[PDB]
């Protein structure tokens, strides 16, 4: 059935003495496919992943996790990146067994090889607070590289294309995710504002003000909520082309 | 007194020991007390600047070249440009190509070792640093909101009316959330803005940039975190109330640097193109056209 998380009827709040920040959630995330969760700013996008991770409390609803029940090892990189005062290698490995081939495959997935070349002692430099300060796109790529290396089989991603250009975002789009991530069949959820990649989505869930709108596929969004489909056509400005 | 010295010799040696231990702390503080200044005093006499110098932009880039520190390679090479007072020039380029160091050079933050980049008659190196960074405005890529309240995080000086704050937030498009917020005004923003979402933090710091009326207003990647819909709404509400004000935009997305007055692409520290974006689209072999092509 490949139902990764079958949260149904969920109602999630930040404040226990507050309104539910997320309303009724009935998402049906599949396993082994890329899915883009899209809303405006401040409409529950990161709050949904924090809900499915169990970090936010719920007043009702029932999460249905699935393994290969309880939530397994799921890799995740937040909006704000978080670093360890260690080497870049130890930051990306994150207490995993070392593999020189896959550390290479993620260093050319994330394309941090000129940055490790400009790094004054290469792989063994202390970064973070007690260490050399980085630019920020570098830290973002580090936080997604440690998510790549993790062997999670279910990975969560917040937006890595905050502090990247067009080239790094496309290199992270073509290589890395859907290339290193789907040949190993790793379930990936990705929130983004760059709508030019929701073409490459096996599933999309819409969201507005803590409420999810209808979920499904891109041909399903060609049918359902045509206001949102023409809004995504006009926003991507490839309005002549039909998005599939 | 022999009983006294048997009582107090351990106290003498132990108090000497942790006296030396606490003396190490004063040694570290005195080691940080002798750090360098930043030369906040300007060369020009403060009466000789106008009350309203930035009434025109009129920014010339006269052979600017900057480094971070003196042991480093120069970040920007020889660059040569001129900026109209009313125009809406945007800047773009590959990451690590000095486009934020450009903005630091506009605020005399990165080390300027060349350049005559005088803005409306007064020189940058001659200007007092507090008068310079008091009457310009940069918005950053990282939302770095402090603790405290709405009005404190928006205007820590309490130098404006609340209607101006409501207007600068209206052109920041946060009134629906902050009006539904139970404080309304002076609701608590936590230590770092973690109470709100990330792009909401970016919109908050954009609103704090909006309250300062400076007539020179450079933007870094300030739409890099917000969604494209509210980016288009913010883009169509900016350059309408900010029509006279000169904007210098580092656009994270090309589809707002398309509608512009001039554009500079920057790679390897130097200007590659400096003209209208519309003719750069119709060059058919340009870095701007390949940028918008790889975009969409
Ligand atoms: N730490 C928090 N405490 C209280 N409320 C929060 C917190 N984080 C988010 N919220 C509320 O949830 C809403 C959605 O924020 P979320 O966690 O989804 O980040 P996001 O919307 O994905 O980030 P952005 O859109 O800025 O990239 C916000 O409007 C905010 O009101
Ligand atoms: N604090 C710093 N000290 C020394 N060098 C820096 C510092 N910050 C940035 N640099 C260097 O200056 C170059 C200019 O890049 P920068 O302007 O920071 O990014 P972008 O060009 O994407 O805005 C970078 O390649 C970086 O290596
Ligand atoms: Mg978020
Ligand atoms: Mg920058």
């Amino acid at each position: 059935d490949n139902c990764c998380v079958q949260i149904m009827g969920g109602y999630f709040t930040w404040t226990p003495d507050g309104i539910p920040t997320l309303s009724n959630i009935t998402i049906r995330i599949p396993r082994g496919q890329l899915t883009m969760i899209v809303g405006q700013v401040g409409c529950g996008k990161s709050s949904l992943l924090l809900a499915a991770l169990g970090e936010m409390q719920k007043v009702s609803g029932a999460v249905f996790w699935s393994s290969l029940r309880k939530r397994g090892p799921v890799a995740y990189a937040s909006q704000k990146p978080w670093l360890l005062n260690a080497t870049v290698e130890e930051n990306i490995i994150f207490e995993s067994p070392f593999n020189k081939q896959r550390y290479k495959m993620v260093i050319e997935a994330c394309s941090l090889q000129p940055d490790i070349d400009i790094l004054p002692h290469g792989d063994q430099t202390q970064i973070g607070e007690r260490g050399i300060n980085l630019s920020g796109g570098q830290r973002q790529r580090i936080s997604v590289a440690r998510a790549l290396y993790q062997h999670a089989n279910v990975v969560f991603l917040d937006d890595p294309f905050s502090a990247l250009d067009i080239h790094l975002s496309d290199h992270l789009m073509q290589a890395g995710i859907l290339e290193l991530l789907r040949d190993d069949k790793r379930t990936v959820v990705l929130v983004t504002h760059k709508l030019q990649y929701l073409p490459h989505a096996d599933w999309i869930i819409a969201m507005k003000d803590g409420t999810i709108q209808r979920e499904g596929t891109l041909k399903d969004f060609q049918r359902s909520e045509c206001q949102l489909f023409e809004h995504w056509k006009t926003l991507m400005n490839r309005q002549d082309q039909e998005l599939e | 007194y022999a009983l006294m010295v048997s009582n107090y010799l351990n106290w003498m040696v132990r108090n000497l020991a942790d006296m030396e231990l606490q003396l190490g702390a004063v040694k570290r503080i005195h080691g940080l007390l002798k750090t360098e200044a930043e030369s906040y005093e300007g060369l020009l006499a403060p009466s000789l600047i106008p009350k309203n110098w930035p009434d025109q932009g009129k920014i010339q880039i006269q052979n600017l070249s900057v480094r971070y520190d003196s042991s480093l390679k120069p970040v920007l090479k020889h660059v040569n440009a001129l900026i109209a007072p009313g125009q809406k020039i945007g800047i773009c380029g590959r990451t690590g190509s000095g486009k934020s160091s450009f903005s630091l050079a506009f605020f005399r933050m990165v080390d300027t070792f060349e350049g005559h980049i005088i803005i409306d008659g007064i020189d940058i190196a001659k200007l007092p640093l507090h008068t310079l960074r008091s009457r310009l405005s940069i918005i950053l890529q990282d939302p770095v909101l402090f603790s405290g309240t709405i009005r404190f995080n928006l205007d820590p000086e309490r130098k404006c009316s609340d209607s101006t704050l409501w207007e600068a937030l209206e052109i920041a498009q946060l009134k629906l959330v902050v009006k539904a917020l139970p404080g309304g005004l002076d609701a608590i923003i936590t230590e770092g803005g973690e109470n709100f979402s990330q792009g909401q933090r970016q919109l908050f710091c954009l609103a704090r940039a909006f309250v300062r009326k400076t007539s020179i207003f450079i933007m870094d990647e300030a739409t890099a975190s917000i969604d494209m819909a509210t980016e288009n709404i913010l883009q169509k509400v900016v350059m309408t109330a900010f029509a006279d004000r000169t904007v210098v935009t580092i656009a994270h997305r090309v589809h707002t640097i398309l509608s512009a007055d001039l554009v500079i692409v920057l790679k390897r520290g130097a200007i590659l193109e400096f003209d209208k974006p519309e003719k750069l689209l119709s060059r058919k072999d340009s870095v701007f056209a390949s940028f918008v092509r790889a975009d969409k």
